[PDB]
């Protein structure tokens, strides 16, 4: 099995990525920021990593009694 | 005090029937007429009633009077009776009209009391609206808090997921890029099996 | 939420003509709030941390996000408005009951008058003064017309 022997080595070269977040990219972040731009802004407009603090309003009310 | 119905039963408009009844027991039915004849003849025969021009003046007036009562008496009687019937009917209708007016006032008052008894719906409606607004706001608040926490957690999971996806893509294209960076044993074994194809 | 079922035409009969607009606006808000309590359910569907334990690769952040949620004190709005419309209803019932007592006085008075008119003397046995105390409209104005016939000649 030449090509199966072949492959195993290449996944190992890949697994050699301790200090490599993206396996020797030297690129592909310039668009990943754009991708992440879309993703974060379309989930929300805040520090999603942190917990949301909740402000709550109360209903209005009027003069209802017989004028 | 109610009036009687009939008068006194006069005869010839000049002599009441009490007289004929009063002279019946002693002189029959012809006693009064014999007495009248006798008195008339005695007044004439003895010049107590002097026949003169006043005899014929009186005859003409009495003839006009008898003819008048006989001809225009029914009309005057019915006219008086109809006058009374019209006044009576008008008064009766005014009575019924006042009865109806006061009955209508009583009915109207009972209807107003029914209305004023129905009043409480305005205030229980106001209570309904207050309660409903408070409950809607409570559930909206719980949905807001739920949806925010879930949105943050699923944003985390989605960024991790698509990061894994793009990273695996760069991975795979590296492993292809790496066979370009790199023995006919399999070549011959391939032809060997191709020969066994026959 | 335990609501008071209401007739709406009955609500219509008891509304003075100086506040139909307010009644209809009150009415319109009832319908909107009925609808909106209908569609959104009662309590949010809570979520298992499992799908957020095995796919949140961050250091214990899912657990505090979920801890901050199991420990959250969401503010329950209080009424501050039902007691005063109850007070207004109590005050109104006072006004309503007193007006009824007046009308009950008038009703017994009207029945007195209808018993009076129902027991009149027959009309063919009746002085003119007896008529003038039955229907007092038929009394001669001897103030304005002091001389006979004590009424305008055209009336005769």
């Amino acid at each position: 099995q030449k090509l199966f022997v072949d492959k195993i080595r290449e996944y190992k070269s890949k697994r050699q990525t301790s200090g490599g977040p993206v396996d020797a990219s030297s690129e592909y972040q310039q668009e990943l920021e754009r991708e992440l731009f879309k993703l974060k802004q379309m989930f929300g407009n805040a520090d999603m990593n942190t917990f949301p603090t909740f402000k709550f309003e109360d209903p209005k009310f009027e003069v209802i009694e017989k004028p | 005090p109610p009036l009687p119905e009939y008068g006194g039963k006069v005869r010839y408009g000049l002599i009441p029937e009490e007289f004929f009844q009063f002279l019946y027991p002693k002189t029959g039915v012809t006693g009064p007429y014999v007495l009248g004849t006798g008195l008339i003849l005695y007044a004439l025969s003895k010049e107590i009633y002097v026949i003169s021009a006043e005899t014929f003046t009186a005859l003409s007036v009495l003839g006009v009077m008898v003819y008048g009562i006989k001809k225009y008496g029914p009309f005057v009687a019915d006219f008086a009776d109809k006058l009374n019937e019209q006044k009576l009917a008008q008064l009766e209708e005014a009575k019924q009209a006042s009865i109806q007016h006061i009955q209508n006032a009583i009915d109207t008052e009972k209807s107003q009391q029914a209305l004023v008894q129905k009043r409480h719906y305005l205030f229980d409606v106001q209570r309904n609206n207050i309660a409903m607004a408070l409950e809607v706001t409570y559930r909206e608040r719980l949905y807001r808090v739920y949806k925010e926490v879930k949105n943050r957690l699923d944003y985390h999971i989605s960024v991790q997921n698509m990061m894994r996806r793009k990273e695996q893509e760069h991975m795979i294209n590296w492993v292809e890029k790496h066979v370009v960076q790199s023995t006919i044993a399999k070549c011959i074994a391939d032809l060997k099996l191709l020969a066994k194809k026959a | 939420l335990a609501l008071k079922t209401i007739d709406w035409v009955a609500f219509a009969e008891i509304i003075p003509q100086n506040q139909k607009a307010i009644a209809s606006s009150l009415k319109s808000w009832n319908e909107t709030l009925t609808s909106r309590l209908a569609a959104l359910p009662e309590n949010p569907p809570a979520i298992d941390w499992a799908y957020y334990k095995a796919n949140v690769a961050k250091a214990g952040l899912v657990d505090d996000f979920e801890k901050k949620f199991n420990a959250l004190k969401v503010p329950v709005p209080e009424d501050k408005y039902t007691a005063q419309v109850d007070a207004e209803e109590k005050e109104d019932v006072k006004s309503c009951a007193e007006w009824v007592s007046l009308s009950k006085a008038r009703i017994v008075e009207y029945e007195k008058e209808m018993e009076k008119m129902k027991n009149l003397i027959p009309f063919d046995q009746m002085t003119i003064e007896d008529l003038n105390e039955a229907f007092p409209e038929t009394k001669l104005d001897k103030k304005k017309y002091p001389y006979w016939p004590h009424q305008p000649i055209e009336n005769l």
